[PDB]
């Protein structure tokens, strides 16, 4: 019963049966069928075939689908492409993930390997952001809009949140696929502007003007930083403004100009 | 069909009115994505659009009311082999710990495949038995009783009159051996052996 | 192979130890009637090696693998985890002041603890063989070994 | 059409015809609030009838069983932890503690492991053994005659000649009113101690 | 409208349509008088002309298996208990009877867990051993032998020479663990008791 | 519809939708039957688009079967009739003997059916008896001591003082397999029999 | 009622969708009127138009299964008695003797249950006892050893020395096929029963 | 077990619906409601009050309703 | 550990108070031949010390938690209660009154 | 083996329907998720912080709406 071929009809070579339905034609996968025999999912061991199977068909529905589909779009419309892309990766990983809960509540945590809709992730997160053309492409993205917007133009706010959001999730249970993206180039910028930024309104202001623009500015941009990224990135941009506009202005602030300090 | 709060449900060739909440407690369940309207639903149909599921099951009901409120299901004919097998299934994420003891029992009551036993011999005089029966321990059920005679006045009125015999199951996990570094330990039994 | 059975103070309670690496707690008083285990502690380093009831609730357990601590009988969880022994902590005896509990172990030294500290008062050294039993004087002011 | 004297409910998706009294036997539980015409619904439907219940229908029966005839349903398929769940979701105290200690009786002989099996010896010989076998006690099992070894009266008809062992299992619930005793009851167990 | 040859009948939610007569296994019960229309009914569902009563239709199950087939078999996952509650509700002697039946053959089903199970002390000769334990009647297990002196014909081969014990899980009793008395099998016992 | 590349089985009554391919792996299957459109056919429907599935899952899933979504296998619960014919439906005389030595295996390892049970005698005198009944061997269970009449000290303590009737539930093996080829074996088990 | 290649039973009110075509299988079994579209049996109902058949669905299970693929699967869950019943209903008599095949696997399962249960007296002494303890087959199990009084010394190398009471969980064979005896047995059983 | 309040309430609506129906009045809920209400304190073991109660109810309607018309007539 | 047990004015009764908080009342004639349980009196606060049988349909029961109450076999529910003492009701006289 | 994932996820669900219900909202909020949630959370022993987070939650919804409209009037 649990040895020697009885091919042909059922159970096994599941790629096609998981990647029906990943092309999302959904009637149910074999839920019901697979509900009655579940007390030998580990004590006779179709779970090894079956967790290699499914990492497997689910980095080759990856490359197959996800990635050139990605890839097909430069900066423009990627994002939406890259959301559809999350999205029906997540709808197939979560219907996935209820056939084989018990082989992963025994077996998998057993051998120290991770969650099974989190190796999902994991996968994706190879596959599609870990790879270097798409990392670039969103490190270009994230970069050109956060810039825009603080240059003074409006743009759209939804597709850089939900692209951020996946950097977050995807990052597993910590922030490093967003830090080792977009955290420190974003930070690289944001000193770099807020550098640039006071020598401007120094020059072109007065002395109370340029504190109260400056002020004003500093305002305006941590209510960007919220509304254009997450809270996490609150701190290192206020380490930047610290280190950017009080840390380089520590002495060249005694005499100021115009109407000065000591005025 | 999405057209009221109520959607069409294909369960036996059936088409059941079910209210969105009754398919929805958690994203990770498949009744959930059919409360979603998207264009990639290919699960309609010429008859009347109702969706199409695989479900006409034997098991999947105790196990959704366990879903609808998170406390394992084990039956006077379905034990916590019933939990280990279609609760997980269902995924709830409460289970974990709880099947871990289904996990466990599950392997107290398959240790016990190759009945293991602690078998034990306790000596009593026979007005000493009734006492020490009506006693016994938890878990420990009596198994045996032999008399025995004595080198004085036949073995009645001695304490070598009677030898009760008690087994306890394993609530263990199966084993095939018991090992701990401590070579200490291993001096002392070789030192009781003789 | 049970080496140790401790007589609680009250008599509501024995304790065992054996290679089990579990000291069972054994309920006397039931009003089923029935002797049920009270309090199964699980948890020690090595195997029971000797063990006394201080209280009814906690039990002092010297374990192997060079551990004496303390345990809440009650909550199943450590007292007064006792660390420093070299060889596997075997021997134990208290004082009548039942204060100080000195444990022999095999690493050839009475160390002589304090009950709820979880500190050494002293090491008395002096054997070259392990300390098979101690046994205190009837004050608690010294102890043969 | 929802109620006119009569309520259709929708438990969990499925459909049930009952009336307002039978739900009014018990005018504190929770469907008092569903099945009376009143706007203080949650979830209802009118368009085509029938008051929403998301809940265990499965679950439901026994609970409805105590709602209609005050008298509580153990099946044997029947997680009678989950018709507790059911239970007190709708409010029915008797109901609850009844099913407790059907939970406890069947975790005393199953979850549990069969445990605190009752005990106990029997001095017979054999004209008081044969009728006293024959009128065995209800709900006990035989488990051991021995023949004493006996040479005072010969070692046979003697009315101490016999012992017997017999057994009943307690798939019984521990008493919750306090299976502790108090001190007079150690009072007197130490007293019958010796 | 309503009412024809055969009757539609909504036990629960559920609807069957069945026969006038087989609804009915004696005329005191409730379904026949709910079969007719009475002026005292009030409630019914006249959306397809079936009268509404509320029970559970899974204990109506076994109720109309035997008023259908005219046998009563009970599920083994299933209450009989249930059944009898359905029957004693319908007002059915003839289903008392068989639910008692049913509740008797469980009861030696479950003469394990505490329920009255028979013990009975046969004696034997050596020689006669083998027979009486080979010719020991079907239904019976054997439970104990137990060697005892000879008090006649040297110490072996005697008439009184073993006793056997077997047992029947059936109950003695004319049904469960109470059985309606009478006086004059009282007198009799008082008779042969001294 | 069922003319085209999807085709809704009527599993059930249950409408799957599924692939021709899927289905079209080989005519082994019965199912490769339905989704090829064919004349002579009478197992379909053309008042829907449907072809229909005869068989109801409740014993299409326990189908021995590869190369597909699902799962199989008898387990310690699951009928041996249903594994059975499901194997030899899947053709292979090798296929059966291996179908029937698993049924065997989880029926002889409990030893229920193949009824397979290990005894062994143990002659112990009294002073070394508590040590195999505490020393009994892990994967048996004490069943019967029995003293026996001795000569010296009294009728106590002899060389041979008692029989420790010991046992154990198992298969001696899974496969129910006997008889030897090796002749010298049969010399020897011949030498040793006188 | 209505016409379609597939036929909807009203089993105890439930609808049993199945093919036609597996319903000729037994002409011989009341199926096959309920499958005739024409003036052969006609039965509606007033709600969907099925046919209606006054036979339960509980049993109905395994016999449909049986007519559909040819083998019938008993679930282990339902009594193999009613299984029988609903086979008598359409007096199959392969599917007859199956059910029957089952139930007598139950009770040589389930011998300790109320049904046959064979047992048996073996005599040896020592030094044989070891041997046939050793070479007890497999299905007899032991159940107890006694000592017989031996003229011989006191106590072993007497041919008196063991009886050995061993026993096998027999099937019981449902009544009308089996136990039927002979006249010239009945000769021989006269003979030497004297 | 007994407690006599909700038996009491009950006892009051059926006789109330006795009344009723006794007084050809078409309403007096069902039969199937009434059966229910006399259930749940028969098997409270208080039929004996019932019984009672049936007893006088009926003794005081037939004096006041048909023995003085009988008497009349 | 029975404390008591009382001896039924029919002589067809017996009772029992032990640890318990039940008091056991087994219908010793039946014509089933042999003992079985008439009626399991659950309920009891204290544990039972000394009973009494008032009637063959109820008993006066000596618990423990100064409760004494008198019982009805049948309903297994304490008809008249009395409380008043202090600790366990241990002791119980029935008069010939 | 951990807890705190759908801890916070029926603190989430309790405390948004609790405000819906006190908000009055006349659709959804099904029962199973309420019950759901407080089972599968007091079992573990957190049914202290369910007393005092349901306290916590009646009073603020006493405090900060209602009691104005009181005062108010």
């Amino acid at each position: 019963t649990m040895d020697e071929k009885y091919v042909n009809s059922i159970w096994d070579l599941l790629k096609n049966a998981i990647q029906e339905i990943q092309r999302k034609n959904n009637s149910g996968l074999s839920f019901e069928e697979l509900y009655r025999n579940a007390y030998t999912m580990v004590l006779h061991k179709h779970g090894e075939k079956l967790y290699t199977g499914l990492r497997e068909v689910v980095t080759e529905h990856l490359i197959n689908k996800v990635r050139e589909d990605v890839l097909n779009s430069l900066n423009n419309n990627f994002l939406q492409t890259l959301n559809q892309a999350w999205n029906d990766h997540q709808t197939a990983m979560v219907m996935i993930r209820d056939i084989l809960m018990y082989m992963d509540r025994v077996y998998v945590q057993q051998n120290n390997v991770e969650n099974v809709y989190n190796l999902g992730l994991i996968i994706f997160r190879d596959q599609v952001v870990r790879y270097g053309c798409i990392r670039d492409h969103l490190r270009q993205t994230l970069l050109d809009m956060i810039a825009r917007e603080r240059k003074g133009e409006v743009v759209d706010r939804g597709a850089i949140r939900n692209a951020c959001q996946m950097l977050m999730i995807l990052g597993l249970e910590g922030r490093s696929v967003y830090e080792e993206d977009f955290e420190a180039p974003f930070l690289e910028m944001s000193a770099e502007f807020f550098q640039m930024e006071s020598q401007k309104f120094l020059a072109e202001n007065s002395a109370s003007v340029y504190i109260k623009k400056v002020e004003a500015r500093i305002n305006e941009e941590i209510e960007r930083v919220m509304h254009c990224l997450d809270k996490s990135t609150e701190e290192p941009i206020v380490k930047v403004v610290e280190r950017e506009l009080i840390s380089k202005h520590m002495k060249t602030i005694v005499e100021m100009e115009n109407s000065g300090l000591v005025h | 069909g999405s057209v009221s709060k109520w959607v069409r449900l294909n369960v036996g060739g059936t088409y059941f009115l079910t209210t969105r909440q009754t398919l929805c407690r958690d994203p990770k369940s498949f009744l959930y994505r059919l409360c979603q309207a998207d264009p990639d639903l290919d699960s309609d149909k010429d008859e009347t659009g109702a969706y199409l599921i695989d479900r006409d099951p034997t098991y999947f009901g105790p196990v959704l009311n366990y879903l609808r409120h998170g406390k394992l299901v084990i039956n006077k004919d379905l034990a916590e082999e019933g939990v280990l097998e279609e609760a997980e299934f269902y995924n709830i994420t409460s289970l974990i710990k709880l099947v871990k003891d289904k996990i466990r029992e599950r392997d107290s009551k398959t240790s016990q495949v190759p009945v293991k036993h602690v078998y034990r011999v306790l000596q009593c005089q026979e007005e000493e038995l009734t006492q020490m029966v009506s006693t016994m321990s938890d878990g420990w059920k009596f198994e045996q009783l032999v008399s025995i005679g004595s080198s004085y006045n036949y073995g009645n009125e001695d304490q070598a009159e009677f030898l009760c015999v008690v087994s306890k199951e394993l609530h263990n996990t199966p084993y095939g051996t018991a090992s701990e570094p401590s070579e200490k330990a291993k001096i002392l039994q070789e030192r009781g052996s003789r | 192979w049970v080496m140790t059975c401790a007589y609680a103070p009250s008599g509501n309670y024995v304790a065992c130890g054996g290679l089990d690496n579990i000291c069972s707690i054994y309920n006397l008083k039931t009003r089923e009637g029935n002797v049920r285990v009270s309090r199964e502690l699980a948890g020690h380093t090595g195997y029971l090696s000797c063990c006394r009831f201080l209280d009814d609730n906690q039990i002092v357990t010297s374990s192997g693998d060079t551990t004496c601590a303390l345990w809440d009988i009650e909550t199943g969880q450590q007292t007064t985890t006792f660390t420093g022994h070299t060889g596997d902590v075997m021997s134990l005896s208290l004082a009548p002041d039942t204060r100080l509990f000195v444990s022999g172990a095999c690493d050839a030294s009475a160390k002589l603890w304090d009950v709820r500290e979880g500190m050494c008062r002293q090491t008395f050294t002096g054997h070259e063989s392990d300390i098979n039993a101690i046994c205190f004087f009837p004050n608690g002011n010294a102890f043969a070994t």
